[PDB]
């Protein structure tokens, strides 16, 4: 075949990772094991760990836009209430 | 030698579906991907079941479609599946944005991967708006108005090109018919781009999750990642029924609804939930050719992502403040859409403008002096002198 | 022989504590704005004071409470 | 003893697909049947059929 | 010699791409009776005072308004420091009381 | 913008049908129809649907054949040429008294009446806001607002002016029994029959839809438990490091 | 801890029955 | 080594146009059958542009190719393209399966 470019990764038994010796993996099949193992313990632990681990991310920037969008609506609220012929004209230009 | 891996019409699916060793630390992300692959050929399939009972003239446009809703025996599934399905296909198609902006996928191993991908995204876009043009409803006549008009900005000779693509000097049976066939072209040419997209990413693998080599270990393709597609794409089909059975006219907007009329228009236009975002910025600076470049500038600024994230370790798993940046620019992105979509007023152009910046600013100035931050702080704290 | 069932529930809650409050409100303001009408100079104003705020508060009000308390009665 | 069962249906795939099929036959009738049923005692006189007797005098 | 044959291969093959794309590309273009430049008349005996006709006309719709006298004295009144684009009110008016404009958008 | 020109919002009605398994209540639209054609004649359109519909989810079967022979829709040419008229059957559409678009504004005063046939899709808050402007309206406009003379008022519309001349009165229709001559009565019956012609398809949908959401729940848990089955295979294996002799 | 002394998996591992019918 | 053989997009169009050990002997059929397929690829080009103006209706299905023929800038040239470059088409399709039956092509390897 028409050779091609150099490549990251090869196929099988040329896979082109560094060569490593003495590491052992093991298995024991799907059919030896109940497959529903920890199904409730692991899922609320590991749920509140990840829940916990992350918190912050997520509630800092949710936290910031959602005071940014409740002032622009409060502020736009009170622009068209009985103020659109004193405040109204001196803003919006 | 196995027959799977000898005949060429089946070498081909071997390498791509049967055995391609993908990481072992693979989330649900990637099964999301092959979600949206699916998401594409039902589109497809049910466009071809819709087409085979849709006329094209612009009298006889809108009685086509209450035609499939009704008078055709199990159509209005048709029509509902095409239209909701093409919006979580647009929401499904963000996320997998989102995901690979997050992961570092655009890490320079797989430029070509990803320049593919956004010429997809435009694509797409362009899809979009052929298709809800093709509805002609009432606003869609509008919208199909501006965004013709919109290459008028070009200097000097703007009105030939704009009235050569606009079939006329009126919205009639050229413009429609024209929108229609091409709407109905374009989807394979899209079909052709995501075969390439799939072969420039078969070249390097799929990233890891963790930023890391994912050569060391990998397990086959089949009957490993073939279910964490099935889970995924029930989870799609039921999440779809859910939306075009019980609650249908939620994610599109009640206006489509109306024969067109070109002498009233409502004061509440507004584009589809998928393009408030860049209508928002359109509408944020006050001109007509800024906006327009700068669109087409958003989208090459997205381009520009790669040979810019400086940061000698790939991916966000592991940069506080790189990922805290990262989900202000998200919920950036949606405060821009959901912006878009209120009305224009004192306390919202600044805000908008604002947007745009913070936006912008993250592409080009944040992620590089934050990730040299972040490089830095990792030599500096485990170095002793 | 039967009145209007979402006509009564209007009368029924107007008679209440908010309800009173609200059209009493609403009623110093239709006063006002009468008084603004007669006085003279009105054409040339370029300027007119309007009610609709409190007409839309009172029947926001009468609308959240005789919504879920309607149909019950609808025959 | 399941070793029976094992040997009779799940030893040999042609009987596990006809099986599979059979059953999704059965199935597909009975829970349609069973659906249209629900769906419809759970409206009592919201539809047509006993409203055409209710008209009827 | 050989570079001169190649040559007018090229610039015969360039005409011939030329033409066919004119060809291709024109195809698309306004067909004839769609330059049907449609005329319309406008009746001002009945038009009321503050209202607003439009009539449609060579696919874009066009306002009749009947302006006041008071509207004519803002419009003539408005200061020229203030318009984007300076145009008088007299240029675009030939009836004081009428305004026969168009109402395209000439933004997008 | 002010709420004025941005209309209130509608406020959110525990509708008969709003459910995920309620049906239409067509006990009802054989009455909405009924007012519908005494009340709203020569006014609105409802041109879209077809009498071939009607049967089976609101009549029986003659009446609609006993309607459609008052109504003519000028039938083929005969052999002289001369155009004639035939009465209707079952696959003809409702003709609205407007004959094309001209007499509707010749007529209303206004503007052109929009067709009733899918009018509570195209308005946000579809189910509810036509019994909301159709009871909504109050006796006396707001002081403080002038209006074009003629028109009426309407809080419930954006802008709060439209030229519905307030036909909802009472002792008007007396469907066949004891339960008109209420205001609330025929809108209520009106809105359901208008929600149902917007699609005349919602209880095939709905039970699809319970079939549809039965079966995928059904086989997502069974995809559920079958990815942690055969992923079991992998999930649980371990790893023993045991450096080897530095020897090279 | 040489190679042959297989991890403990008794917390993983199906009780003591076999799977002679877990393959139904 | 040559970037003609390096980017996959580029590699492709390499192995089946840029080099590909054709025979020696080659006699015009091959290049009938190539010909035969950039027919197919005018015939779509073509069908596209006549598509977009084209009815689908059965009472304006003739209309529409009358008008296509009549009465649009440089029309007729595109249907009459149409119509003969199928014809052509089929001609070269018959010359190919012919050519392919002459000379043993369908025999065991393909
Ligand atoms: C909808 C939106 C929310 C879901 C988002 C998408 C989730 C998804 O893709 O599926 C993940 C899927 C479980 O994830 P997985 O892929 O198994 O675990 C991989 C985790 O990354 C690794 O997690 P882990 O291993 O630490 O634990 C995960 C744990 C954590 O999950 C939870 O407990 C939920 C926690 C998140 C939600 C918290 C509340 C909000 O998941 C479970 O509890 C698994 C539930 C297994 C159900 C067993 C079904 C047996 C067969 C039933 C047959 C029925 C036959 C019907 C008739 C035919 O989620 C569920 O199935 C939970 C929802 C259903 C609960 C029903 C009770
Ligand atoms: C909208 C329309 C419907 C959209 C359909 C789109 C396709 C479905 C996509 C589902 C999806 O993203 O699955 C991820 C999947 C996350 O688990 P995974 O598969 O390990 O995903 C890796 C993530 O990076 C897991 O991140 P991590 O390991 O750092 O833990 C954080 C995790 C933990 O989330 C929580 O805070 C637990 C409660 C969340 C509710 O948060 C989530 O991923 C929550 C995402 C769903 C909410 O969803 C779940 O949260 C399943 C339970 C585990
Ligand atoms: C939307 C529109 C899309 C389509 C839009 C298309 C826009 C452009 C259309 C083509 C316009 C030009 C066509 C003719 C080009 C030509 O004749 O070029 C020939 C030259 C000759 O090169 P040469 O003499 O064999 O070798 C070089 C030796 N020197 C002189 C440098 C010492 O060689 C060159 O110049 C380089 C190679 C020739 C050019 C590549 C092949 C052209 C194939 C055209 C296929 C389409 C027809
Ligand atoms: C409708 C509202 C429902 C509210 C509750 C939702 C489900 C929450 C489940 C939380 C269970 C309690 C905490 C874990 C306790 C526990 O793990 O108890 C032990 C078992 C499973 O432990 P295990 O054998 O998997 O541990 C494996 C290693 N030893 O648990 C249950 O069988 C809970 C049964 C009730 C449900
Ligand atoms: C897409 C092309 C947009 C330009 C356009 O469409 O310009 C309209 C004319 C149509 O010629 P016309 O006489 O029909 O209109 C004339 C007045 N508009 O295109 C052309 O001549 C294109 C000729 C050059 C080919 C450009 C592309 C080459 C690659
Ligand atoms: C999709 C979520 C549902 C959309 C929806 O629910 O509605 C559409 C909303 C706005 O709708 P609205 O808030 O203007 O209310 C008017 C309708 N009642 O889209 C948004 O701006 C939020 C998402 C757009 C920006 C994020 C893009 C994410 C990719
Ligand atoms: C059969 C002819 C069909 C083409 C046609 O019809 O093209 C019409 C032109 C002449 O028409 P015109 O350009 O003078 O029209 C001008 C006023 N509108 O023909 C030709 O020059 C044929 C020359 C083609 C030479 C081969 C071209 C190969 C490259 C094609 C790239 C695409
Ligand atoms: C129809 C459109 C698309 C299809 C069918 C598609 C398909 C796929 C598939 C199958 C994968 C392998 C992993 C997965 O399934 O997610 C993948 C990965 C990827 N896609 Fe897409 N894709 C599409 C659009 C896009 C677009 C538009 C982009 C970017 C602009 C993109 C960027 C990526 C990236 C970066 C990966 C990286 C995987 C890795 O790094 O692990 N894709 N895509
Ligand atoms: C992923 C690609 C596609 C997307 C995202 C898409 C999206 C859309 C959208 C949003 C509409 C508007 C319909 C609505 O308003 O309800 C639409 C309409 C339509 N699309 Fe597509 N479409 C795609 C591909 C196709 C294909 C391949 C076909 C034909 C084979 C097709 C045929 C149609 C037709 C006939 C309509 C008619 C309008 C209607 O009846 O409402 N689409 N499409
Ligand atoms: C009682 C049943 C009726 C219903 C359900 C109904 C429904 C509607 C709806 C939904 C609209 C448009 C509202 C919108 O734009 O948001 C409308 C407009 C209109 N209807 Fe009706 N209508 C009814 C009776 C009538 C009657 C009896 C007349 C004539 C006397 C009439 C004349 C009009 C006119 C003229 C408009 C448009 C003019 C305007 O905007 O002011 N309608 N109707
Ligand atoms: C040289 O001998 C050959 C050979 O001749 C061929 C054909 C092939 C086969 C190679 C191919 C790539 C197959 C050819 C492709 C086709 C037959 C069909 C695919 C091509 C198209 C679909 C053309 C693409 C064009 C469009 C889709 C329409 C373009 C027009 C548009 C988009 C209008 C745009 C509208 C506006 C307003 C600008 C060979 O492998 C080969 O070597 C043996
Ligand atoms: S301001 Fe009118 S098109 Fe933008």
């Amino acid at each position: 075949g028409p050779p091609s470019g150099k490549t990251y990764m090869g196929w099988w038994g040329h896979m082109g990772g560094p060569k490593q010796k003495g590491i052992t993996s093991y298995a024991v099949s799907p059919y030896a094991q109940k497959p529903l193992q920890g199904i409730f313990h692991n899922a609320v632990f590991n749920s509140f760990r990840r829940f916990k681990s992350q918190f912050l991310y997520v509630l800092i920037p949710a936290g910031i836009y959602w005071y940014w969008w409740k002032n622009g609506n409060e502020y736009n609220e009170f622009l068209y209430s009985k103020a659109g012929r004193e405040e109204l004209e001196r803003v919006n230009v | 030698m196995a027959f799977r891996k000898s005949n060429v019409y089946l070498s081909l699916v071997n390498s791509y579906i049967i055995d391609s060793p993908q990481p072992s630390s693979i989330n649900y992300w990637w099964n999301m991907g092959s979600l949206l692959g699916l998401c594409l050929v039902i589109q497809i399939v049910t466009g071809i079941f819709m087409a085979m009972h849709y006329s094209s003239n612009i009298e006889l446009a809108f009685s086509s479609v209450e035609h499939i809703m009704r008078d055709v025996h199990n159509g209005y599934i048709l029509r509902y599946l095409h239209a909701n399905g093409a919006s979580f296909f647009f929401m499904v198609m963000f996320m997998h944005m989102a995901k690979g902006l997050y992961y570092g996928s655009y890490r320079s191993p797989r430029v070509t991967l990803w320049n593919v991908g956004v010429i997809i995204f435009i694509l797409t876009i362009a899809t979009a708006f052929l298709g809800y043009c093709c509805v002609y409803g009432q606003m869609s006549h509008w919208g199909a108005t501006v965004i013709t008009n919109l290459f008028s900005a070009i200097p000097f000779v703007g009105n030939d090109i704009v009235s050569w693509l606009w079939g006329g000097f009126s919205v009639s049976n050229p413009t429609i018919q024209r929108f229609f066939a091409l709407h109905y072209l374009v989807p394979f040419i899209i079909a052709a781009m995501v075969i390439m997209h799939l072969m420039a990413l078969h070249i390097h693998g799929s990233s890891n999750p963790l930023g890391i080599t994912g050569n060391l270990d990998r397990i086959p393709m089949h009957s490993y990642f073939i279910f964490k597609d099935l889970v995924t794409v029930f989870l799609f089909m039921l999440i779809l029924a859910l939306f075009v059975f019980y609650s249908p006219n939620t994610l599109g907007h009640p206006d489509n609804y109306i024969p067109g009329n070109p002498l009233v228009t409502p004061a509440s236009i507004v584009p589809e939930w998928y393009l408030l975002p860049f209508y928002a910025i359109l509408r944020s600076i006050p001109d007509k050719l800024l906006g327009v470049i700068t669109m087409f500038a958003a989208i090459l600024v997205l381009l520009v992502l790669p040979f810019t994230d400086r940061s000698v370790v790939r991916g966000n798993t592991f940069k506080v403040l790189s990922k805290f940046f990262f989900f202000i620019f998200v919920f950036n992105f949606v405060l821009l859409g959901q912006i878009g979509a209120c009305h224009v007023e004192v306390p919202y152009v600044l805000m908008g403008q604002i947007a745009t910046f913070i936006y912008f600013a993250y592409f080009l100035i944040i992620v590089p002096v934050i990730s040299t931050i972040e490089n830095v702080l990792f030599y500096i704290g485990r170095v002793n002198k | 022989e039967v009145t209007d069932q979402l006509e009564d529930l209007r009368e029924h809650f107007k008679n209440t504590e908010e309800g009173k409050a609200l059209v009493h409100h609403y009623e110093e303001c239709a006063e006002r704005v009468k008084i603004q009408q007669q006085q003279p100079g009105y054409a040339d104003l370029e300027h007119k004071e309007d009610c609709v705020e409190e007409f839309f508060h009172l029947q926001h009000y009468l609308d959240t409470a005789t919504a879920p308390r309607l149909f019950d009665k609808l025959k | 003893s399941f070793s029976s069962l094992y040997k009779t249906f799940f030893k040999r795939n042609a009987v596990f697909v006809g099986t599979i099929f059979a059953g999704a036959f059965v199935f597909q009738t009975v829970f349609d049947t069973a659906i249209t049923s629900w769906y419809e005692n759970h409206n009592k006189g919201k539809l047509w059929k006993d409203v055409k007797a209710r008209i009827a005098a | 010699y050989a570079y001169f044959m190649v040559g007018a291969m090229g610039l015969l093959s360039s005409a011939g791409a030329k033409s066919t794309v004119e060809t291709f590309i024109s195809s698309m273009t306004a067909t004839a009776d769609v330059l049907a430049m449609a005329k319309v008349e406008v009746n001002l005996a009945a038009i009321p005072l503050g209202k607003n006709v439009v009539v449609k006309w060579q696919g874009k719709p066009v306002f009749i308004r009947h302006r006041t006298p008071h509207e004519i004295q803002e419009a003539n009144s408005v200061d020229m420091s203030a318009l984007k684009d300076p145009q008088t009110d007299a240029d675009r008016v030939k009836d004081p009381q009428w305004l026969i404009m168009l109402g395209i958008c000439t933004h997008l | 913008m002010t709420a004025a020109e941005h209309g209130l919002h509608a406020p959110a009605y525990a509708w008969s049908h709003n459910g995920p398994f309620e049906t239409f209540d067509h006990a009802s639209i054989r009455r909405g129809y009924q007012v519908y054609r005494e009340v709203c004649a020569a006014c609105h359109s409802l041109d879209r649907v077809a009498w071939r519909t009607l049967v089976g989810v609101s009549h029986t079967n003659e009446e609609v054949r006993n309607m459609a022979e008052e109504f003519e829709y000028d039938d083929e040419p005969d052999e002289q040429g001369n155009p004639k008229k035939r009465p209707g059957k079952l696959s003809d559409y409702i003709p609205g008294p407007y004959p094309n678009e001209q007499a509707a504004r010749a007529a209303n005063q206004g503007a052109l009446p929009p067709d009733l046939s899918l009018i509570v899709k195209a308005r946000h808050g579809g189910c509810d806001y036509i019994f909301s402007l159709l009871t909504g309206y109050p006796d006396e406009p707001p002081a403080g607002v002038a209006l074009p003379p003629g028109s009426n008022y309407n809080p419930y519309f954006p802008g709060g002016s439209i030229a519905m001349a307030r036909v909802l009165f009472d002792d008007m229709v007396e469907y066949e029994d004891g339960t008109p001559a209420t205001t609330s009565q025929m809108a209520k019956d009106v809105t359901t029959f208008l929600n149902w012609c917007a699609e005349p398809e919602h209880d095939e949908r709905k039970r699809l839809g319970l079939k549809t959401v039965i079966i995928l729940s059904s086989l997502y848990l069974l995809s559920i438990w079958v990815k942690k089955f055969k992923w079991a295979g992998i999930k649980t294996r371990k790893f023993v490091f045991n450096p080897p002799k530095p020897r090279k | 801890k040489s190679t042959y002394r297989t991890p403990n998996f008794d917390d993983v591992l199906k009780e003591n029955n076999d799977a002679d019918k877990g393959r139904s």
